[PDB]
C-alpha cells in the first residue's frame, strides 16, 4: 500500500490503518515470545535426569 | 420564421459550450481512474481486466 500513498491516489486513512496493523502485531508477536521465555525458565538445564 | 430561427440558434451555440466544458471534466475524471487503476496492478493489487475497462 505504501507507494500508491506517496501519489494521492489511496485515502490517508487506509495508509494510516496499515501502518497501525502494522504495529499491533509486531506487538503480539512480542507477547507470544515473552510467554515462550516463561515457559522456557524452568527447564534450562537441557538435561532430563 | 426568421425571428425564431436566429434565436433557436444562438441558444443552441450556447448550450454546445457548456456541453464541451461537461465533457472535458469527464476525461480528466477517467483518466485520473485509469492512472488509479494502472499503479494498483502495477503493485499487486488488481488484476489487468480493471485496467481494460478503465
Amino acid at each position: 500500500r505504501v507507494p500508491l500513498g506517496n501519489a494521492n491516489l489511496i485515502g490517508r486513512e487506509e495508509l494510516q490503518h496499515a501502518r497501525d496493523a502494522v504495529t499491533s502485531a509486531q506487538a503480539q508477536l512480542d507477547v507470544a515470545i515473552q510467554q515462550y521465555n516463561a515457559n522456557q525458565a524452568m527447564i534450562l538445564g537441557t538435561k532430563l535426569e | 420564421s426568421v425571428v425564431q430561427t436566429v434565436r433557436s440558434s444562438f441558444n443552441n451555440i450556447n448550450a454546445s459550450i457548456s456541453s464541451i466544458n461537461a465533457y472535458k471534466q469527464a476525461v480528466v475524471s477517467a483518466q485520473s481512474s485509469l492512472d488509479a487503476m494502472e499503479a494498483g496492478y502495477s503493485v499487486g493489487t488488481r488484476t489487468i481486466v480493471d485496467v481494460l475497462d478503465a
